[PDB]
RNA sequence: AGUCGC
């Protein structure tokens, strides 16, 4: 314990774990070495032995719960859920959005999700701390109920209430960043970052130029959508190549200009203008654009339980409690018991202690807190239900529900994968080249693969027009001729 | 985008009509009242009133899905009264209790209280 | 047919015409009645990699070797 | 008719943030209702516009239209004198059916600005300010009453813009929320069963439970039906506790007075043939 | 004109509405952020 | 002079590798941010072990 | 024999339990895009004018 | 429309659907269709195409769509039946002590779709109005659909208590001229079980009117499950003191007990059995050890469950789920095992290297004593980890080989 | 971020909370009293103001309050 | 990559405080890429002179 | 390419 007494010193003097290490108290121990020690546990089990097993041992574990990963570390109680469940939450903690570094107002990344009000977890485990992630959260804390309610809830996905989402719960700004390039380029083509006009360049599509300003470029603060314009690149080309005037009209000049393809919607954020790597006058324009929660939007504990967003609710027919607290998740019932992530609920007993106490939780895996009792009972000293179910009236009907529901507080992560990105649609767009069939990605506004498998399952259903709907004239319909004294399509 | 605008969650729309009234013909003498733009909150309270009389044999709300703010009430009575009479009635009856619970309360708040303004 | 500096409307002489690309189509600003062949730019229509992969790129069918330095690669 | 439930109302305890009292007579669909209707339909004022001149603070714009959106407005001048949007004959806003605000702001000292709601202002006279002291020259004063918090300032950033308020209500949107919190409860001994408790012992006996003082815990009456609702109004400030439960009603009486005539239309404009 | 450009760093304006490099005068920065329209533009609070 | 090597950011041999927490929220880089890996034409790129 | 086709759509899906079996909630931006092909004949004539 | 999901397993994976227009973004499905598309709404896309004739209009019409698509000849019984929730609450709901007052039953009938109009008499009238859970029932149940048995939940006997007379025990499903007589409803009759209720309607009346049962039957059952609620807190991962010592005694018993074939064994005293190795029977002695010692405390947690239990309730339905789960996370996880034996000596015969060199006993190879309530020690943990590794890569290579 | 105006669950104003509390943890370090004190009884209410981080501050640092 | 199963995917014995026990991808390259341990470290290497 | 979704 001195040489503890020395690390709390730390705070003013240059006494440091290089200082312990050169007291020979800790050592490094590489995976060969490793399996000829004996490694006790916890300094504990070291103690009380006497002709308990052994008393030979060499090392010591400095913390037991270090056998994690980053990612598995955000994690409460991970030991009493089911362990695929673990992986799959290091995935998904992974895969949510929040605010990633303090200085990103100023960074160009292609795309961002910030979150607008992120919360430190109220549960949390000890290495969360070594995370910084008391800096930058990840998600908010919410009151959630495990019920069924209305039934919209089922096989995944949650109710959610709607003022909550209102009042500003899980609210996001998104960002894109798109980018542009004036080469010199060709040996006399040439382009000029300038506002086109429809008497003197090749191309022009549909779309509204108006919105670019006299530079060639937009400018912050006006809203753009789907069909804007954003930067005005025009590319110097023909030249004069076919004699004579070759002037009639947007003879000089071809149109490729940059536009929004991606970012349906939005404002300008900044237009950043600058010369890059190669010295051509370069450019950089953000667009911020809000996310609000919706159905379809996608969401997860931390204990992995992923689920969507299946409908919303006025805070008026949530169900409510006593002082009519009403939960702003209700994520349902059956989702627990077959994947036995019994830790999440640990995490909501916990975290209605903690809120309630006012002091933060710990939910660090491996101690001799016996955790489950202990936690139960702290919450009966103040005044609810000891293992934590509440008195839920119903919303509509104002009647009492005849059992009672769990609620309390949970980290909740919205991830980024949602709903408003991923929908698609094709009604006859562009066509590629090489085969004369529809475009593959959203990228060039494609439709779906009518796959082998697909196929086959049609022939199951014997609906034999529709299969040739499908596999030709719904796609690729072509006209031969084909000579008959030989097959041949010449 | 495909979400509504909220206000259109309870403004009439300008070619519809606040009630409509579709007779049933599985049974005699019964009625269906379709509620636009309306919640529970409303539908909930007309089935208790129409419940409290008596003379009404059945009396129920639906809402057909929570999409779509609009409510159906199935309502039947007994060959001697029509059922309209009694609806017109029980809004009427609740009419008058709300206004007999809010006469109450004013003089509630009147009595010896201090700040009531 | 081999009059066609892009003019192709049967009713009146043609004025401009505009490329619908998202409906893949080509459109005639004064009445409505398509003429469409539809290619939005065959040099973004080979971009048909995506969920494949890409960096290695199988499906370049076609490199550049940027022919306007020499004489012809 | 001779069926109609009285409704006899009773007041415990009041203050200018909370009211809280006991309905008895009465049916629980209506004990309901109301309830619905303090949270949804009591009618407020709130930012339904910004427009922004100028915005070099660390915070996007939209953020600050939100946190600036959600700022309670007193509204104990009646808003009934101050129209709809949509039904007032003017284009866009006016004076007879909105508000306006003005905020203009700079960080020039070296220490680090805090911009809060008394830096808004009312064009409008003072019947409609930001809930911060414009009433409140309060003997129970708190040091603060800085109403909410905006953003934060540094030297060189600057903040311009202009709000029109609305009345509206919360059926469209959280803001126009009335209630900062809206208590409800009824039968808490559980005498109906409409809840059944295994191991009735674990649960705590409510603050109303205490009729049966005793721990023999929930005596049983099957011939019974709902009475004696218990509530809670709290009050964000926004609107008086006791001014929030009387528009309440009669918001829902104009509201039922509107279906009843709507549907007496039914019947005198396009005669119904029903029979 | 987009004869504005606030700097790098000083933030005085770069009156560059020309083919000119953009280099900001007095200031050595030669990234220029571009400032926002006279264009009025509303959000609704919700 | 032969050539220019990568730097790996925050190492020894960036800018970043003295400063402190005043500097570099001055030098607009966040404090917090990790580094260890390679900026390239702009992009972010990190070595896989 | 199996290619990409036109007429297709595809989002995340959620569940509604106050839908038929055979029933597919489908939102308003897809409806809008897709497209059906209807003949015209001399009695629908006048519904299909007006849409 | 016909809609589709990706993989494309087989012919119920696509079907025809009618639209109904919503708001918001995504499509919306009745919930029941969820199994044959094996989709959650955890996440996942689905793929809608619109036919573009009347002739194809007419051959999804009338061969592909989804009534049609119910009974599957992939195996002669219903592709679809109940699911989830719902399933849980039909179960609550037809129990015999369920009563319902005048208001509750006109509100369910009203959520009804075929309903006459004519309200069933309760099947108590004195002293007050009431109808039992099984009589509403019957209003769902299509014009005579009959079935029997179909009893065959864990509550009851394993058969030979009812012949004791038909001390109606209360478990087993009869109903007659389309009306339900007594039992609780399950798994076990609505479920895609050869012989269940939603298989009598298809084949008794015809599709159409089996598919307005479905609607029917998930509607109603809703929202009575609206007033009655459904939850599950650690109140149902709890059991008591008695049950709790018992479990823990009884792992005692069987620690001991293998430490007795441990040493046995390295006294020699041991002899093989036939067809096999002096270890393979140590191992198969072990392993029959820790294996019967979990079912014996797995059957001691099902004994002290109460009947009130959530927990409980999603098990005997047949929700989600099975009888294994409530014994993990009441009484113990069990033996961990990697490719069918117990933890491989990882290391220099050891499995890590917190452990002594050859240590057989049930904890340093893979065996952990813990619930998932209780937190499984470190070790546990590790181990447990390998355990679940298995599983997840089982699933991918699994899945390549299948599709091929 | 800053803290949210009016508590996301139940809908209780809170941000005027925020300034006085900080001055709470300088003077009674009882986290429970301190919330209590404000008048955060129910636990939404006080998780809000018990779980916020108050990032501005960082980043108000950033020299340029321009861009 | 894509069509080979093994018995590199599964957790090893020795990554016992070596390499995070479940933190490996659940797509086709699971346990492949796996993840660093909180109090891992890495040998830089030296001489053996 | 890799990352990633189910
Ligand atoms: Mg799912
Ligand atoms: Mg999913
Ligand atoms: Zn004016
Ligand atoms: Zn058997």
């Amino acid at each position: 314990k001195r040489h503890i007494d020395q690390l709390k010193e730390r705070e003013y003097n240059n006494y440091s774990w290089q200082d312990l290490v050169a007291s020979g108290v800790v050592e490094y121990i590489d995976t060969l070495e490793e399996e000829t020690v004996m490694l006790a546990m916890t300094p504990d089990d070291l103690q009380e032995k006497e002709v308990a097993y052994c008393s030979t041992y060499t090392h010591c574990e400095i913390h037991p719960s270090m056998i994690l990963g980053v990612c598995a570390s955000i994690i409460p109680f991970p030991d009493h859920n089911q362990s695929p469940r673990n992986t799959y939450q290091s995935a998904m903690g992974k895969q949510a959005m929040g605010v990633y570094i303090t200085n990103f107002h100023v960074r160009m990344d292609t795309l961002a999700h910030v979150l607008y009000y992120p919360q430190k977890p109220l549960v949390t485990t000890r290495s969360m701390e070594y995370l910084r992630f008391r800096e930058l959260p990840a998600g908010i804390n919410s009151i959630v109920a495990i019920a069924s309610y209305t039934g919209y809830n089922q096989e995944d996905s949650v109710i959610m209430n709607r003022s909550a989402v209102d009042r500003g719960f899980f609210r996001s700004v998104f960002y894109r960043s798109y980018k542009e390039q004036e080469s010199k380029k060709g040996f006399d083509q040439e382009e000029v970052f300038e506002k086109p006009t429809r008497e003197t360049c090749q191309g022009m599509r549909h779309a509204i130029y108006d919105k670019l300003d006299d530079d060639g470029l937009i400018a912050p603060g006006v809203r753009v959508s789907g069909d804007d314009v954003i930067i005005g690149k025009t590319v110097t080309l023909p030249e004069n190549e076919d004699e004579l005037e070759s002037t009639n009209r947007r003879y000089t000049k071809r149109d490729c200009s940059t536009f929004l393809r991606t970012s349906e919607t939005g404002i300008v954020d900044q237009v950043m203008v600058t010369l890059n790597q190669e010295g051509y006058k370069f450019c950089k324009i953000r667009v911020r654009s809000v996310r609000i929660p919706q159905i379809g939007d996608k969401f997860a504990s931390r204990h992995g339980q992923k689920g969507t967003c299946g409908i919303q609710y006025r805070q008026e027919d949530m169900p409510f409690t006593c002082e009519g607290i009403t939960p702003d998740i209700i994520i349902n019932p059956h989702a627990i018991p077959s994947r036995m992530t019994i830790g999440h609920l640990i995490e909501c007993l916990q975290g209605k202690v903690s809120a309630n106490k006012g002091e933060i939780g710990d939910a660090t895996p491996f101690n001799d807190a016996v955790n489950v009792q202990k936690i139960s009972n702290l919450l009966s000293d103040y005044g609810y239900h000891l293992r934590g179910n509440e008195v839920l009236y119903n919303g509509f009907t104002g009647r009492k529900i005849t059992s009672q529901i769990f609620i309390g507080p949970t980290y909740y992560q919205r991830l980024k994968h949602m709903v408003d990105d991923k929908i698609h649609s094709r009604a006859r767009g562009p066509i590629q080249i090489l085969n004369r069939q529809p475009m593959e990605g959203r990228s060039r506004d494609g439709g779906l693969r009518f796959g082998e498998m697909e196929r086959d399952c049609q022939i199951a259903h014997g609906a034999a027009q529709f299969l040739r709907e499908r596999l030709f004239e719904a796609s690729d319909p072509y006209q031969v001729h084909v000579c008959n004294l030989c097959g041949i399509m010449a | 985008m495909n979400a509504p605008p909220a206000f259109e969650s309870f403004l009439l729309f300008e070619g519809e009509k606040k009630i409509t009234i579709n007779k049933d013909t599985k049974v005699p003498n019964a009625c269906l009242f379709t509620i636009n733009k309306e919640d529970h909150t409303l539908g909930n309270i007309i089935k208790s009133q129409l419940l409290k009389d008596p003379q009404v044999l059945f009396a129920g709300y639906k809402v057909p899905h929570p999409l779509e703010h609009k409510i159906i009430i199935r309502v039947q009575t007994t060959p001697d009264y029509s059922p309209q009479e009694a609806f017109t009635n029980a809004i009427t009856d609740l009419i008058s209790e709300l206004s007999l619970l809010e006469e109450r309360f004013r003089v509630a708040i009147k009595d010896k209280q201090e700040g009531i303004e | 047919l081999d009059a066609l500096p892009r003019v192709t409307c049967p009713n009146h002489p043609d004025a401009i015409l505009v490329e619908d690309y998202r409906a893949g189509d080509m459109i005639c600003p004064e009445c409505g009645l398509v003429v469409g062949d539809r290619v939005i730019d065959v040099g973004s229509e080979w971009r048909t990699f995506s969920n494949d992969k890409a960096t290695k790129d199988p499906s370049r069918v076609g490199d550049s070797q940027n022919p306007l330095l020499s004489d012809g690669d | 008719m001779p069926y109609a439930n009285q409704p006899t109302v009773r007041i415990t305890e009041l203050t200018d943030e909370n009211v809280k009292f006991i309905i008895e007579n009465t049916d629980l669909a209506v004990a309901n209702s109301i309830r619905r209707v303090f949270i949804a339909e009591v009618p407020i004022i709130a930012i339904d516009w910004v427009q922004i001149d100028a915005n070099s603070s660390v915070l996007h714009d939209e953020f600050i239209a939100h946190r600036l959106g959600l700022i309670p407005l007193i509204s104990d001048d009646i808003v009934d004198k101050l129209q709809y949007s949509r039904d007032c004959t003017c284009e866009e806003f006016c004076p007879e059916c909105s508000v306006e605000f003005t905020l203009d702001v700079r960080c020039n000292e070296d220490q680090t600005r805090h911009v809060t709601s008394r830096d808004l202002i009312s064009n409008s006279p003072r019947v409609i300010p930001v809930t911060s002291r414009n009433r409140d020259n309060d003997p129970n004063d708190y040091v603060e009453q800085d109403d909410i918090l905006i953003v934060k300032l540094r030297k060189g950033q600057e903040l311009r813009l202009r709000a029109y308020a609305k009345k509206g209500f919360g059926k469209e949107h959280a803001k126009w929320n009335p209630t900062a919190g809206v208590a409800f409860e009824y039968d808490p001994d559980n005498a109906l069963r409409h809840t059944v408790y295994p191991k009735p012992e674990e649960w705590p006996k409510s603050e109303y439970s205490e009729l049966d003082e005793d721990e023999s815990q929930a005596p049983y009456d099957p011939n019974g039906k709902p009475e004696r609702f218990y509530y809670n109004v709290e009050s964000c400030g926004s609107l008086r506790p006791e001014t929030i439960v009387l528009s309440a009603l009669s918001g829902l009486k104009k509201k039922l007075s509107d279906l009843q005539t709507q549907l007496s239309h039914e019947i005198q404009s396009d005669v119904l043939t029903i029979n | 004109q987009p004869m504005i450009y606030i700097c790098g760093e000083c933030h005085t304006e770069n009156e560059i509405k020309s083919r000119d490099p953009i280099r900001c005068r007095e200031c050595g920065y030669r990234i220029m952020y571009k400032k926002r329209t006279k264009r009025l533009v509303v959000f609704d609070a919700r | 002079f032969i050539g220019k090597i990568p730097i790996m950011l925050r190492s020894t041999y960036c800018l970043l590798n003295g400063l402190t927490d005043r500097d570099l929220c001055e030098l607009n880089e966040c404090p917090l941010d990790p580094g260890g890996y390679f900026i390239i034409n702009g992009s972010e790129k990190v070595l896989i072990a | 024999m199996g290619k990409r086709v036109d007429f297709s759509a595809r989002t995340v899906i959620t569940p509604d339990p106050n839908l038929s079996i055979d029933q597919v909630g489908v939102p308003r931006s897809i409806a809008a895009n897709m497209t059906f092909a209807e003949i015209v004949t001399p009695f629908n004539i006048d519904r299909l004018q007006e849409l | 429309v016909i809609f589709n999901r990706q993989p494309t397993l087989h012919k119920m994976s696509m079907m025809g659907h009618r639209v109904r227009i919503l708001p918001w973004s995504t499509f919306r499905l009745n919930l029941s269709v969820t199994t044959p598309y094996n989709a959650d709404f955890d996440g996942d896309e689905m793929n809608l195409h619109l036919p573009q004739s009347l002739e194809t209009r007419a051959e999804i019409q009338e061969l592909a769509m989804v009534p049609r698509m119910i009974v599957t000849p992939q195996s002669n019984r219903p592709v679809m039946g109940i699911v989830q929730d719902t399933l849980t609450a039909v179960r609550k709901f037809t129990k015999r002590d369920v009563f319902l007052e005048r208001g509750e039953v006109m509100n369910l009938l009203m959520f009804l779709s075929t309903w006459d109009g004519k309200v069933p008499q309760p099947a108590i009238l004195k002293p007050r109005p009431l109808w039992t859970g099984k009589q509403i029932f019957s209003l769902i149940i299509p014009g005579h659909i009959n079935c029997i048995r179909t009893h065959s939940t864990h509550p009851d006997d394993e058969d030979s208590g009812p012949y004791k007379h038909i001390s109606p025990g209360d478990t087993k499903v009869v109903v007659e001229n389309g009306e339900l007589i007594m039992g609780i409803l399950c798994k076990k009759s609505l479920g895609t079980s050869a012989g269940s209720l939603v298989h009598i309607s298809y084949l008794e009346m015809g599709h159409d009117i089996t598919r307005l049962f479905y609607s029917n039957i998930q509607t109603v059952i809703n929202n009575w499950l609206l007033i009655e609620g459904h939850t599950i807190g650690i109140g149902d991962s709890i059991a008591d003191s008695k049950t709790y010592q018992d479990i823990q005694n009884t792992i005692k018993k069987a620690k001991q007990d293998v430490i007795e074939v441990i040493e046995k064994a390295h006294n020699n005293e041991l002899e093989p059995t036939p067809g096999n190795t002096l270890r393979q029977t140590f191992e198969n002695q072990v392993n029959r050890i820790l294996n019967d010692a979990r079912d014996k405390t797995g059957s001691s947690a099902q004994k002290s469950l109460s009947e009130y239990n959530n927990f409980k309730s999603m098990v005997v339905s047949g929700a989600k789920g099975s009888k294994i789960n409530i014994s993990q996370v009441i009484a113990v996880v069990g033996q961990q095992n990697v490719e069918g034996k117990r933890i491989p000596f990882g290391f220099k015969h050891r499995t890590l290297p917190h452990f002594i060199k050859d240590d057989y006993g049930p904890e340093s190879r893979g065996f952990v004593e813990n619930s998932y309530l209780a937190g499984l020690t470190p070790t546990e943990f590790f181990f447990h980890a390998m355990g679940g590794r298995e599983g997840l890569i089982d699933t991918a290579v699994k899945t390549a080989e299948t599709g091929y | 971020m800053i803290i949210p105006v009016r508590c996301f669950t139940c809908g209780k104003i809170v941000g005027n909370k925020w300034e006085a509390y900080l001055g709470l943890l300088q003077a009674e370090y009882t986290e429970g009293d301190a919330l209590d004190a404000l008048g955060l009884k129910r636990y939404c209410c006080r998780r809000m103001l018990l779980a916020h981080v108050d990032l501005i501050e960082k980043l108000l640092n950033y020299a340029p309050l321009e861009k | 990559r894509d069509g080979k199963l093994a018995k590199p995917r599964q957790l090893h014995n020795t990554l016992w405080g070596m390499v995070c026990p479940a933190e490996t991808p659940e797509g086709h390259a699971v346990g492949l890429v796996k993840n660093l341990a909180l109090m891992a470290y890495i040998s830089v290497g030296s001489q053996p002179s």
